[PDB]
């Protein structure tokens, strides 16, 4: 076997605007709240926004530490440009890891865009996704933890087809993982970690056990509780 | 590898997560029941351990 | 399959386990005589044919059987009685509580 | 309470809020046995006109409405279930905590009767699209009415069973454990 | 020039009364989240207490200024506190041999 392009680094464009409800949503008291098994509501608000970024990196380091990490907190287009282009410039043929979360940030647009500027008010911003399409034109991977990720993937095909409609003068080798299909919207059952797709891609065992213990309707082993599968 | 585990839980709920390449479905496969037996065997003991 | 359970466990064992939960669910939520009766029959029929499989989680089977005895064609109670008989015969010392 | 209530508020909210409070005193009384349609349809129209902005009235309205339904005279209680349906499709996930009682009413009042059958066979689908995954906790409470009537519906061509044959298609993943119970009655029918 | 009143009297007894007390009968590690930088300033303070070397003084103070500046941003924005994290024996007593407080 020949090819050994490893990974460059993880973008961790952790767009959360902690505590600010993206006005699309209405919660309920029984709310899905946890992310990377931390609750920000019961923690130091603007401080804890750093902690989760380091936590997520340390989980990815279990799956591979021989590649880098920038913890990118509510970044505006300029911040995004700096993050992605600097890392890509260090190694071009190597795999970049695009990773995102769509929190304190409304649903993605029909044309694949985002909602952050100077952490002002969940501020609409064009994501420069059709430029990212050459920043990621050489090998990369993408993860989209958001309420309509299949829309991001579909629109990525429409922009990639617009790249073809120039290239007529690597369409997408690069990997993509979508937390739901375009039509869907994420669950709100409080028994779920909120970053569920990431939480699976990052900590499958905790998920599997915490899923498992709820599912059946007579517990053929009856002694088990949440409390023990922690231990 | 974790993506297949995701496909299971997501189809438990109302999600159908999707991939760059055009994968065939997996959620049904008999080997999953081998997983679930292995967990039950394990967690039969843990209430004493 | 009850018999072959000692030979090639990797295919057989899990498959059987899936049946067991499906049959307890049926026994728990069936409203019909015919299905309740067949449920209890198939359970009883299985236990002694692959006994090693029931040892590890007898107790909720037994609790369900008690609750079927406790409150009502008598054929359903007859099959549950026959099943207690087989179960105790397999179980041995484990039985002492009930 | 009005001078307190008015004394607290920006204008917009106190219009529907005073409308709600005004109606709720009648809602708590036997005179409702006359004005039922009026009060109920008024609520419906107000919730319809508000969406996100009537969730705040659930804690008063809903437990009162359940008490009304379980007290109500059958020939108009039949009608209340349609109204509860439309209240649910406005309210969505926020219905959660009452669901135990709502399912209990559907347990208590389901028999060979055509109008109860057809209205409840509809009502289900609102509960389903509100509880798109969650509904499973309640499905086993309802399998015991479904299996019976699926194989005893006296109507010409088992017509409410033909409506149930569509209704079943909604359930998708949340049906998954119980397919083993539900399939064979369909196989006999075709 | 009234040196004793601040550094000697307050600052080592302070850190000793973090190290027993809230490093045990409160959640050790997160109370030690301040305590572990208060500790590195405390070493320089303990050096100064006995030495009288005016370098140990300015080291102790600058380190203390840094953790003080961390603390200065967080005293303004703690508000509601989980009672067993307030003390792990607190919250946990129930249905007592006591009438309600006087």
């Amino acid at each position: 076997m020949k090819d050994r392009m490893k990974t460059v680094s993880v973008a961790l464009v952790l767009c959360l605007n902690v505590g600010v409800d993206p006005p699309d949503v209405v919660k309920t008291t029984p709310c899905a709240r946890l992310e990377c098994w931390i609750d920000p509501l019961s923690m130091g608000p603007q401080k804890a926004l750093e902690t989760i970024g380091a936590n997520l990196q340390k989980q990815y380091e279990n799956w591979q530490p021989r590649a880098r990490y920038k913890q990118s907190l509510d970044p505006t287009v300029d911040e995004v440009k700096k993050l992605c282009t600097s890392l890509r410039r260090n190694a071009k043929e190597e795999r970049v890891l695009f990773h995102y979360n769509g929190h304190g940030v409304p649903r993605p647009t029909v044309n694949g865009e985002v909602w952050v500027f100077n952490k002002n008010y969940t501020q609409y911003i064009p994501l420069s996704i059709y430029d990212l399409q050459t920043w990621m034109g050489s090998p990369s991977i993408f993860v989209y933890d958001c309420s309509n990720a299949g829309l991001i993937v579909k629109s990525f095909k429409q922009f990639a087809l617009q790249r073809e409609q120039e290239l007529e003068v690597s369409m997408k080798n690069c990997i993509q993982l979508a937390a739901c299909e375009a039509t869907e919207l994420l669950p709100m059952i409080p028994d779920l970690p909120a970053d569920l797709f990431t939480s699976c891609l990052t900590t499958p065992i905790k998920i599997a056990l915490r899923w498992f213990c709820m599912q059946k309707c007579v517990s053929l082993v009856p002694g088990v509780t949440l409390d023990l599968i922690e231990k | 590898r974790n993506f297949l585990l995701a496909e299971r839980i997501m189809r438990s709920y109302n999600c159908t997560p999707v991939s760059s390449p055009r994968l065939p479905p997996t959620y049904m496969h008999a080997m999953w029941q081998a997983w679930d037996l292995a967990v039950d065997i394990c967690l039969s003991q843990l209430p004493t351990i | 399959v009850g018999r072959l359970s000692s030979m090639n466990p990797a295919f057989v064992m899990p498959f059987l386990r899936k049946m067991l939960i499906q049959i307890l669910t049926e026994l728990e939520h069936s409203g019909i005589g015919r299905i309740k009766e067949q449920s209890a029959r198939m359970l009883g029929h299985l236990v002694s044919n692959a006994p090693r499989l029931i040892r590890p989680y007898m107790e909720p089977i037994l609790k369900a059987l008690i609750l079927k005895l406790k409150d009502p064609n008598p054929g359903v109670i007859n099959n549950v009685l026959a099943t207690i008989g087989e179960l105790a015969q397999v179980s041995g010392l484990e039985m002492r509580k009930w | 309470e009005m001078l307190v209530n008015m004394g607290n508020l920006p204008l917009d909210e106190f219009y529907p809020a005073v409308s709600m409070v005004a109606l709720m005193r009648i809602f708590r009384d036997q005179s409702l046995s006359h004005h039922h349609t009026m009060v109920v349809q008024a609520i419906t129209f107000i919730f319809k006109s508000l969406g996100l902005k009537c969730v705040q009235f659930l804690p008063q309205v809903m437990p009162t409405f359940l008490n009304v339904i379980r007290v109500c005279d059958g020939a108009i209680r039949e009608f209340l279930f349609q109204q509860l349906g439309m209240l649910v499709s406005f309210v969505k996930s926020h219905i959660r905590p009452y669901m135990d009682e709502i399912v209990t009413l559907m347990r208590e009042f389901w028999v060979m009767n055509t109008s109860i059958q057809s209205t409840i066979i509809l009502l289900i689908e609102q509960i389903v699209v509100a509880l798109g995954g969650e509904f499973k906790l309640y499905l086993p409470q309802l399998i015991p009415h479904m299996l019976r009537v699926f194989m005893h519906d006296n109507s010409p061509g088992r017509i409410v069973s033909i409506k149930l044959l569509a209704a079943i298609q909604l359930f998708g993943a949340n049906l998954d454990d119980y397919l083993h119970l539900l399939l064979p009655p369909i196989v006999k029918l075709f | 020039e009234r040196n004793v009143k601040g550094m000697f009297e307050v600052l080592e007894p302070l850190h000793a009364m973090m190290e027993r007390g809230p490093q045990t009968l409160k959640e050790t590690s997160f109370n030690q989240a301040y305590g572990r930088d208060l500790m590195e300033a405390q070493e320089w303070c303990r050096k100064y207490m006995k030495s009288g070397n005016v370098k140990d003084l300015t080291q102790a103070w600058d380190l203390y200024y840094h953790v003080f500046r961390r603390i200065s941003k967080q005293l303004p924005q703690l508000t509601s506190l989980e009672l067993q994290y307030v003390s792990p024996k607190l919250l946990m007593c129930r249905d007592l041999e006591l009438a309600v407080p006087g």
